[PDB]
């Protein structure tokens, strides 16, 4: 992903 | 002065925070912080992670404190400062890649 990494990513 | 320099080392940005990490002799586990220089000046979470594979490297986990709340890598997990969620992150790796930096680095 872009930006900084985030625990969250699914919908 | 949160904590001192473990994981925090003031308004740094990712150039060093990669920098100073694969610079400074620490080993992975090393989650270091500075200011985001992306926003007005928010905090950030550098953490080194080198591997018997590839060679050292570094990430980061942009830190944002909530006025309605407190701190917060992830918005699964904030807290009130940064000592306290360093304080979490150091027993809990919080949600993110993993604690923060490691206390007996050594």
């Amino acid at each position: 992903e872009p930006q900084y990494e985030e625990i969250p990513i699914y919908l | 002065s949160i904590q001192a320099e473990e994981w925090y080392f003031g308004k740094l940005g990712r150039k060093d925070a990669e920098r100073q990490l694969l610079s400074f002799g620490n080993p992975r586990g090393t989650f270091l912080i500075r200011e985001s220089e992306t926003t007005k000046g928010a905090y950030s979470l550098s953490i080194r992670d080198w591997d018997d594979m590839k060679g050292d490297h570094v990430k980061h986990y942009k830190i944002r404190k909530l006025d309605n709340g407190g701190y917060y890598i992830t918005t699964r997990a904030q807290f009130e400062t940064l000592q306290q969620l360093v304080q979490h992150y150091s027993e809990r790796a919080a949600g993110l890649s993993s604690r923060l930096v490691v206390p007996s680095h050594k």
